[PDB]
């Protein structure tokens, strides 16, 4: 139900794989790059950044039932993504995908003759994988991302182009960035999303006719406790990712 | 060396009773849960000739039964796995289906009860709609009843969702029998109306107690067709004459509506009569949807829909 897939804070730290001794930073680390190989090849495979998404969301679940010292992330991350295309209409080929994979982690590499016994190996270790995820999310693949509540948010706030563009930044981001997608849904992130992106820009929108602020109008569960919290630990991380924030800083 | 499994029971949960799922069409069995006895069916996913993963078509149906939720239309319980290995979908059991029911020569249906069944059928139909779903598999065998005389509308196989601009949708869905004129015709961008057509030979049925056009072919369909509903004029089916395989498939043209006439014996009420002819309407944009089909007097008049017993 509602509740499945959503983690209180305590339940984030005993993940799968703390309990086979990895530490909590580290994990976060296997998370990042998942996402970053989800991302890479999602590029060169030209599907949509929606599906790289469903496909990162499957990701950070997997690894809630899953522990990253049995599956390792450059092993689930063509697998999910394969599967996300599916499910999203945007269907890849399996050996497309396993070819793309392949140069993703190994530029260097040569890439085998497909009629090899390894090679032939390797494509049924990825199906294998798929259907191990599947069986992991309980075949529950319709996944809902921040991204369509931002613009529906963003244009009800009345705001410039360029304002928008920075809240889905911050949208996309947060996935790679941070387990928010595991504790909290779509429409709070949103709120969270559209928050920062204001304070980064010096936005300000003012109070309804009400006193009511805007966030209230797309969920009452929502706080500035809660959004002041959330924005600052986005915020910390954007910092300490090399060049992400360069991407929207206003050099002018 | 295996691994965790929280959200995916294997399916010998289930002890298996009896195929179901004749002409081996799904490899469908009957199975009676091993703790408390709750029948269920089963369904096999095949996947013999998927060389690309898992199904894209099962993905599709899966996500679509996840969605839809209501008293006509099947339950999908959960997803079963194996333990190689297989995947089963599980559905809540249903006593009879529709094709079974309208065989069967003992079987009986009254007027009050008829009216019943049509009335759930095209609540389930205007439901999944009203859900942005195309069933696209019309057909009596389809249908099932419970044993407590609730109508399901079942296999979603063939099923897909839909939307609005110009749509390009695959062509050849439907049984041969049930297919709508839209589709015989070349149309890729139709929609819910297809499914209605497909009511309406069912509903007729309910009388003929025998599916009323069996072409052979295409061709065959649509002459069959054009014998009971008259043939396809622009004046009759406006832009009718835009599609190519229109004058190169060419069929009569000496050919006026009995649709009424022909069925006038198997049918007494007015009324039903009148409904069956809204719904076998050739042009799809003239066709009655479902909404309009449960206000028809039909449903309004005496004898009013009853319960189900017998
Ligand atoms: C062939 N397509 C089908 N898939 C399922 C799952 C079917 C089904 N069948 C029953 N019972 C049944 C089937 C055929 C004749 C009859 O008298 C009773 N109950 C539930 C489902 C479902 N879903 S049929």
């Amino acid at each position: 139900n509602n509740k499945r897939w959503y983690f209180t804070r305590e339940q984030l730290e005993n993940s799968p794989s703390r309990r086979f001794g990895v530490d909590p930073d580290k994990e976060l680390s296997y998370r990042q790059q998942a996402a970053n190989l989800l991302q890479d090849m999602g590029q060169r495979l030209n599907v949509s950044q929606l599906t790289i998404n469903t496909a990162i969301v499957y990701m950070h679940r997997f690894y809630m039932i899953q522990s990253f010292t049995r599956f390792p992330g450059n092993s689930v991350a063509p697998a999910a993504l394969f599967l996300a295309a599916k499910v999203e209409g945007q269907p890849k080929k399996l050996e497309h995908v396993i070819k793309v994979a392949h140069t993703c982690l190994h530029p260097q590499e040569s890439l085998p003759d497909t009629r090899s016994e390894a090679y032939l190996q390797q494509v049924q270790d990825l199906v294998i994988l798929e259907s191990i995820i599947l069986q992991t999310l309980g075949f529950e693949l319709t996944i809902d991302h921040p991204h369509t509540h931002v613009v529906k948010c963003t244009q009800l706030v009345r705001a410039s182009k360029d304002l928008a563009q920075t809240s889905y930044f911050m949208a996309t981001n947060s996935l790679h960035l941070t387990t928010f997608s595991l504790q909290y849904t779509p429409p709070v992130v949103a709120c969270v999303c559209i928050h920062l992106a204001c304070k980064w820009s010096n936005w300000e929108i003012p109070v309804s006719t009400d006193g009511k602020h805007w966030w209230e109008y797309v969920d009452a569960t929502v706080t500035l406790e809660l959004l002041d919290e959330l924005t600052h630990e986005l915020l910390q991380i954007l910092e300490k990712t090399p060049n992400r924030l360069k991407r929207i800083w206003n050099w002018r | 060396d295996s691994v965790e499994c929280p959200f995916c029971d294997e399916v010998s949960k289930y002890e298996k009773l009896a195929k179901i799922g004749q002409g081996t069409f799904g490899e469908v069995f009957k199975a009676r849960h091993r703790k408390t006895g709750q029948k269920v069916a089963l369904k096999k996913v095949l996947m013999e000739n998927e060389k690309e993963g898992f199904p894209i078509t099962a993905l599709r149906e899966i996500k679509i039964l996840q969605l839809l939720k209501h008293e006509n239309v099947v339950n999908l319980i959960e997803i079963c796995r194996t333990k190689k290995g297989s995947i089963y979908l599980v559905f809540d059991f249903c006593e009879h289906d529709l094709a079974g029911l309208l065989s069967n020569v003992l079987v009986k249906f009254t007027l009050s009860e008829i009216k019943r069944v049509m009335q759930m059928l095209l609540n389930g139909l205007y439901y999944i709609h009203r859900n942005k779903i195309l069933h696209r598999d019309m057909k009596a065998a389809n249908v099932l009843i419970t044993r407590d005389g609730v109508l399901k509308l079942a296999d979603f196989g063939l099923a897909r969702a839909f939307s609005l601009a110009p749509n390009r949708y695959t062509n050849r869905v439907v049984t041969l029998w049930y297919r709508p004129p839209e589709l015989l015709l070349g149309e890729r961008d139709y929609g819910p109306p297809i499914d209605l057509w497909g009511a309406g030979c069912i509903m007729a049925e309910m009388w003929t107690r025998s599916p009323i056009m069996q072409g052979n072919t295409e061709q065959h369909q649509l002459a069959l067709i054009s014998q009971l509903c008259g043939s396809i004029t622009p004046e009759v089916w406006p832009n009718v004459d835009n599609y190519e395989l229109y004058e190169k498939l060419e069929l009569v043209k000496g050919q006026k509506r009995k649709v009424k006439d022909r069925l006038k014996a198997y049918v007494r009420d007015p009324y039903a009569l009148d409904l069956i002819d809204k719904l076998l309407v050739l042009d799809p944009a003239q066709r009655i949807d479902s909404d309009d089909a449960l206000n028809h007097d039909f449903f309004w008049s005496d004898p009013m829909p009853s319960d189900l017993k017998g």
